[PDB]
């Protein structure tokens, strides 16, 4: 067995997707407010913002999604953007550090960085297992970005009204998922459903922090701390 | 209303 | 002729007021996006925003201020807040160098700073030359808060509901300002009358600057860079 | 509306 033309070439485009939009060397970030070490709001509002204009990007990209309605596209996005932005976010955690290292130690976030941005360890102690579960189990660049697409793809969030397109869209992704353990690697027989299972860690990960964010965002001393991005994406306005 | 993810999204 | 107790009360604490929200160090400067040189946007967006914060917090101690309901305060703020921005920037303004020095040269803003904000000469040619004409009046800091308190109580502008009490309040204002500059101010035969003209220049400011806001508040790649409060205050909506 | 103000305003 091994892979079609057409899985490879989803692959492709997935991978350049993500290299045009995750840019390793972190130059960008001098531009957000600088962190203070709540302290650690106005840096990590800007940082989450920037994040979602990738996610943005990234999903243009994803082949069949800017077909779809800008309904569904807002709706897929503003259910899965803080999904993407965790898993995206594996990419600069170290497991030696416990945090995410961002090309300066301005931008190395711990834990404790991230309470002073007004979350909890009800969210971070998840979040943190949840990065070094998926650190360890060491995806190829093609798992990682099918992963982050096969997630935005999700039929089952709010909002959506093609059902059946947008299923059609991710059985297919997971179809090249798949196939690409099974031939590509080397002792993946436990992958495919590891990574599902990381899927399901998310939605729980969404939840709390949602739950998290009512309070940001109630709190017009904090919410005027975001950015008009973050305030859309994250928002309860329904199209 | 979403403003800004429209004009994102081209 | 000498002022009044009362009289004196007002300029004690309109210029307490202004000292408690006017900070000469310029430190919080560091916090904003840094400036670029709509390059200089989220510079100016953050400052602007910060400078609203302080506006507020001068208008609540204004003696009378805080009586008002809380929609006068609103529309008070909202028609006049650009307008104290540009008056009380004036502190910051040299003459010498014809732009505005905020401890440090990251924060000194020269015209060519506000074009990469997404500015015009329509504006920044009358705003320099307002401030210009401003500097060259050598006002004492006793006229210098008057004026901003004055400014903020002008009962000519939308959405205002009792035109009687706030004209009472600035009538007595105006009091001062006057008695003020008569009895303290060496040579002021003119000075009143000079900078009762300022008020009408900063009509034409407004005006001008409402005008270019809309531009960016109507393209989302450039309003996505303002801040929630700036939204907010300039803003269209009405209470 | 005007959320912000209103919580600045006290
Ligand atoms: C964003 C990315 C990166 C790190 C991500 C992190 C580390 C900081 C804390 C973060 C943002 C979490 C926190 C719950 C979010 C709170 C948001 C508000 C305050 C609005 O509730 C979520 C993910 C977390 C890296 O810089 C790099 O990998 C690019 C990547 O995109
Ligand atoms: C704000 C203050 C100071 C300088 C003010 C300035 C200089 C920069 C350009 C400025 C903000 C003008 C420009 C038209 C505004 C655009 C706003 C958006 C882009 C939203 O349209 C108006 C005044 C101008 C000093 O830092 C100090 O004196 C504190 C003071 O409060």
């Amino acid at each position: 067995h091994m892979l079609s033309d057409e899985q490879m070439q989803i692959i492709n485009s997935l991978v350049e997707a993500h290299h045009k939009t995750y840019d390793d060397s972190y130059s960008d970030f001098v531009r957000f407010r600088p962190p203070v070490r709540l302290s650690m709001l106005p840096h990590l509002a800007d940082l989450v913002s920037y994040s979602i204009q990738k996610v943005i990007g990234f999903a243009k990209m994803i082949p069949g999604f800017r077909d779809l309605t800008a309904e569904d596209q807002i709706a897929l996005l503003k259910s899965s953007a803080i999904e993407i932005i965790m898993l995206r976010s594996n990419q600069s955690f170290s497991l030696e550090d416990m945090s995410w290292s961002c090309g300066g130690p301005d931008f190395k976030y711990c834990i404790n960085d991230v309470t002073k941005a007004g979350h909890t360890l009800e969210l971070l102690e998840p979040l943190v297992k949840f990065q070094v579960g998926l650190k360890k189990l060491k995806l190829h660049e093609e798992e990682h970005v099918l992963l982050m697409a096969i997630c935005l793809l999700s039929p089952d969030r709010p909002g959506v009204q093609d059902h059946v397109r947008i299923e059609a869209l991710q059985d297919r992704l997971c179809d090249v998922l798949q196939a690409y353990i099974r031939i590509q690697h080397p002792g993946g027989r436990l992958l495919y459903a590891k990574m599902i299972q990381k899927l399901a860690d998310l939605r729980s990960l969404n939840e709390e922090h949602s739950k998290q964010y009512r309070s940001l965002s109630f709190q017009p001393e904090h919410s005027m701390q975001l950015t008009p991005l973050v305030l859309e994406v994250f928002g309860s306005e329904v199209s | 209303k979403h403003k800004i993810l429209h004009r994102l999204l081209q």
